[PDB]
C-alpha cells in the first residue's frame, strides 16, 4: 500500500521537518506518494546528499522502526541544544527537525565529542545527520568557538570526514547558511563514530528497516 | 545553449503602484533552478529572486516569485520609478546556463513638457572646420518628439542626428538632444539658425533659435 | 563586501586573443566555495554565458566557445581572467565577471553567479584609437529659463566607445543627463553631456566636465564658462 506523505517531501518526512509530524504511523509502504512540489521538505536549506537513491531505497519498505539512536536527554552532556531557526518554524514558534540534533556549545567551549552506536538489531539501519556552513565567521565562533571545525563520521562501509565552509550563499528561507544532509545504511553487526568539534547536526532518531 | 528560456513580454509599461507580472517559460522542466535578475542601464545585473521565490538580502519586499516546472512568474507589486530596468530569468538546471531575453519595464507617469535649449558651435570647434549647433529637450514624457532644424527658414534634412537617454530612474522621463552639423564654410553662409520642437505637453510648438554672430 | 572591477575597456583586432581581467576585493579567489564567473551581452541582445573556474581546478565553458576560452585565477593579484582566441565582430559585448557560491541544493555546480561586476566593452576592429575633443556648450539667453540654465559638454569623434563623463568631479550629479553616444558618418562616434543648474549660481559657481576616454588612457576636464 502507498505512502502518503501529504504536504511533505522524502526529505522533509525522513529529515522530519516539524510540519510533517501529524503523517500517520506506518510499518510497510510500497510506492511513496509525493506531490511534485511538497511545500514542507529541508526547511533548514542545504543539499541533501545522495537523495534520489535514498528515494529508491524507501520507495518500497517491509518493516519500519524509528528509535532513538542517541537520546537527548543522556547522550550529550557537554554540549547545549541550539535554538532550531525561524526557517523551521512549527505553530508561530522558532523549532528544528525532530530526528535531529543541533548541538551548540556549552559556556565557553565546545567539546571534542566522540558518539558511537552498534547496530544491535538484526535490520538495516537508516542514519543521518548534518552538518552546518555558518554564513559568517561571526556566528561560527558564536555556536562552536572554535573557528576552523570538522566532523568525522566513520563505519566499516563508510569514512568521510567534513569541513565548514564559511561563506554566504543567496538567501534561502532567509537564510545564507546552509546544512548539508548525509546519510548511510548501517548493517547489522556494524558500528558507526561520530567525532566533531563543532558544526555537527547529530542523529537523533534513527530507522531500523528491511528494504523490500 | 540548449534550454530555451522565453519570457513574456519583451516590455511593458506601467504606472507607479501597479501591479507588474512577467512570465518566463523553459523549453524543458527546471524544477525550481530558476533565477530572476534585475539589469539598469550602466549597473551591475543584480539577482532578485533565487531559486523561482527566494527574495535577496536588501531587495524591496513588492518583488516577489513564483512558478515551478515550466512556469515562472516575478510579480513586481506597487511598481515604483527606480524599478525601471530589464528583467531577465536564468535557469541553473543544466549547463550552459540560460538567460531568458529580458524584459524592459517602462514607468507611465503623466505627460510632462520640455524644456528646450539651443547651443550656438563654440569658437573653439569653429577654430577646427566644423560647426555642431546643439537642441536639447530636457525631462520630457512621453518619448515620443519630433525636432526640426530650420536654417534660414529651410527645414534641414540628412544633416542631424538625435540621441535618447534612457528614462530617469526618479522623474521617469526622457531627455533629447539633436545635433546639426555643418562645415565652417556651410555654417556661415546662413544667419538664423532655429530649433523647432513638437510634443504632446506643448499646446504649439516651440521654437529657439539664434542668429551667427550675436 | 566583495567588490569586482573588470579590467578596461577598448579594441581587440579581429583574429586576435581578447584577455580580460576581474580584480576581486573582500575575499580570497583561493577559496574552495566561491566560483568565477564570466557573462557577456553584445550590443542589442541579451546575455550569454562564458563559462565558470573554481581554484581547485573545476572548469566549465559555454559549448558555443569551448574551444576558444580559456580562463585562469591569479592568487598573487587576487584576480582572475578570460582568454578568447581567434576573435571576429560576433565578439563585439559588454563582459561581465562575476562571484558565485557552490550551492548544490539550488544550483547546478558553478551556475548562479549572484556578484557581478559592471561590465566592460571590448570592440573587435582593425581600426585604431582615436581619443576625443571636447568643447563646451556654454550657458546664455538661448540656454534659461527662470531659475534655471543649461550648459554642457560635447565630446566629439572618439573610437571606441565608451567614454565616461563626469561633472565637477563627481560633486554635480543633480540635472545631468549623458546621452548615449551617436556613431558618425566618419565612424567615429559622438556624445554631449548636459545638466541644467539655477541661473543665480552661473557667475558664482565652476563647471567643469570630465571626460574618461579609457581606450585611450585620455582623461580631459573642461571648464564650461557662461558666454
Ligand atoms: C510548510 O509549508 C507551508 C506552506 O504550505 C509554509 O507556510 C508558508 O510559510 C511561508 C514562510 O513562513 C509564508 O510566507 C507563507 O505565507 C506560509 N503559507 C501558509 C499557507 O502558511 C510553512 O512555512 C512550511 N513550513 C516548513 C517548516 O517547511
Ligand atoms: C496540505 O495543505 C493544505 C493547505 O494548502 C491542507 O488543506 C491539507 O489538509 C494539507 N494536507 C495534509 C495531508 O495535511
Ligand atoms: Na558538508
Amino acid at each position: 500500500a502507498p505512502l502518503q506523505l501529504g504536504n511533505c517531501s522524502v526529505a522533509g518526512w525522513i529529515l522530519g521537518n516539524p510540519e510533517c509530524e501529524l503523517l500517520i504511523s506506518r510499518e510497510s509502504w510500497s510506492y511513496i506518494v509525493e506531490k511534485p512540489n511538497p511545500e514542507n521538505g529541508t526547511c533548514y536549506p542545504g543539499h541533501f546528499a545522495d537523495y534520489e537513491e535514498l528515494r529508491e531505497q524507501l520507495s518500497s519498505v517491509s518493516s519500519f522502526e524509528r528509535f532513538e539512536i542517541f537520546p537527548k536527554e543522556s547522550s550529550w552532556p557537554n554540549h547545549t541544544q541550539n535554538g532550531g531557526s525561524n526557517s523551521c518554524s512549527h505553530n508561530g514558534e522558532s523549532s528544528f527537525y525532530k530526528n535531529l540534533l543541533w548541538l551548540t556549545k556549552s559556556g565557553s567551549l565546545y567539546p571534542n565529542l566522540s558518539k558511537s552506536y552498534a547496530n544491535n538489531k538484526e535490520k538495516e539501519v537508516l542514519v543521518l545527520w548534518g552538518v552546518h556552513h555558518p554564513p559568517t565567521i561571526q556566528e561560527q565562533t558564536s555556536l562552536y568557538v572554535k573557528e576552523n571545525a570538522y566532523v568525522s563520521v566513520v563505519s566499516s562501509h563508510y569514512s568521510r570526514k567534513f569541513t565548514p565552509e564559511i561563506a554566504k550563499r543567496p538567501k534561502v528561507r532567509d537564510q545564507e547558511g546552509r546544512i548539508n544532509y548525509y546519510w548511510t545504511l548501517l548493517e547489522p553487526g556494524d558500528t558507526i563514530i561520530f567525532e566533531a568539534n563543532g558544526n555537527l547536526i547529530a542523529p537523533r532518531y534513527a530507522f531500523a528497516l528491511s528494504r523490500g | 545553449g540548449d534550454i530555451v528560456m522565453t519570457q513574456s513580454p519583451s516590455s511593458l509599461s506601467a504606472s507607479i503602484g501597479d501591479r507588474v507580472t512577467i512570465t518566463c517559460r523553459p523549453s524543458q522542466n527546471i524544477r525550481s533552478f530558476l533565477n530572476w535578475f534585475q539589469h539598469k542601464p550602466g549597473k551591475a545585473p543584480k539577482l532578485l529572486i533565487y531559486a523561482a521565490s527566494n527574495l535577496q538580502s536588501g531587495v524591496p519586499s513588492r518583488f516577489s516569485g513564483s512558478g515551478s516546472g515550466t512556469e515562472f512568474t516575478l510579480t513586481i507589486r506597487s511598481l515604483q520609478p527606480e524599478d525601471f530596468a530589464t528583467y531577465y530569468c536564468q535557469q541553473s538546471y543544466n549547463t550552459p546556463p540560460t538567460f531568458g531575453q529580458g524584459t524592459k519595464v517602462e514607468i507611465k507617469r503623466t505627460v510632462a513638457a520640455p524644456s528646450v535649449f539651443i547651443f550656438p558651435p563654440s569658437d573653439e570647434q569653429l577654430k577646427s572646420g566644423t560647426a555642431s549647433v546643439v537642441c536639447l529637450l530636457n525631462n520630457f514624457y512621453p518619448r515620443e518628439a519630433k525636432v526640426q532644424w530650420k536654417v534660414d527658414n529651410a527645414l534641414q534634412s540628412g544633416n542631424s542626428q538625435e540621441s535618447v537617454t534612457e528614462q530617469d530612474s526618479k522623474d521617469s522621463t526622457y531627455s533629447l538632444s539633436s545635433t546639426l552639423t555643418l562645415s565652417k564654410a556651410d555654417y556661415e553662409k546662413h544667419k538664423v539658425y532655429a530649433c523647432e520642437v513638437t510634443h504632446q505637453g506643448l499646446s504649439s510648438p516651440v521654437t529657439k533659435s539664434f542668429n551667427r554672430g550675436e | 563586501q566583495v567588490q569586482l572591477e573588470e579590467s578596461g575597456p577598448g579594441l581587440v583586432k579581429p583574429s586576435e586573443t581578447l584577455s580580460l581581467t576581474c580584480s576581486v576585493s573582500g575575499v580570497s579567489v583561493t577559496s574552495d566555495i566561491y566560483y568565477w564567473t564570466w557573462i557577456r551581452q553584445p550590443p542589442g541582445k541579451g546575455l550569454e554565458w562564458i563559462g565558470y573556474i573554481f581554484y581547485n581546478g573545476d572548469t566549465n565553458y559555454n559549448p558555443s566557445l569551448k574551444s576558444r576560452v580559456t580562463m585562469s585565477i591569479d592568487t598573487s593579484k587576487n584576480e582572475f581572467s578570460l582568454r578568447l582566441t581567434s576573435v571576429t565582430a560576433a565578439d563585439t559585448a559588454v563582459y561581465f565577471c562575476a562571484r558565485g557560491t557552490e550551492d548544490l541544493g539550488y544550483c547546478s555546480s558553478g551556475s548562479c553567479p549572484n556578484h557581478w561586476g559592471q561590465g566592460t566593452l571590448v570592440t573587435v576592429s582593425s581600426a585604431s584609437t582615436k581619443g576625443p575633443s571636447v568643447f563646451p556648450l556654454a550657458p546664455s539667453s538661448k540656454s534659461t529659463s527662470g531659475g534655471t540654465a543649461a550648459l554642457g559638454c560635447l565630446v566629439k569623434d572618439y573610437f571606441p566607445e565608451p567614454v565616461t563623463v563626469s561633472w565637477n568631479s563627481g560633486a554635480l550629479t543633480s540635472g545631468v543627463h549623458t546621452f548615449p553616444a551617436v556613431l558618425q558618418s566618419s565612424g567615429l562616434y559622438s556624445l554631449s553631456s548636459v545638466v541644467t543648474v539655477p541661473s543665480s549660481s552661473l557667475g558664482t559657481q565652476t563647471y567643469i566636465c570630465n571626460v574618461n576616454h579609457k581606450p585611450s588612457n585620455t582623461k580631459v576636464d573642461k571648464r564650461v564658462e557662461p558666454k
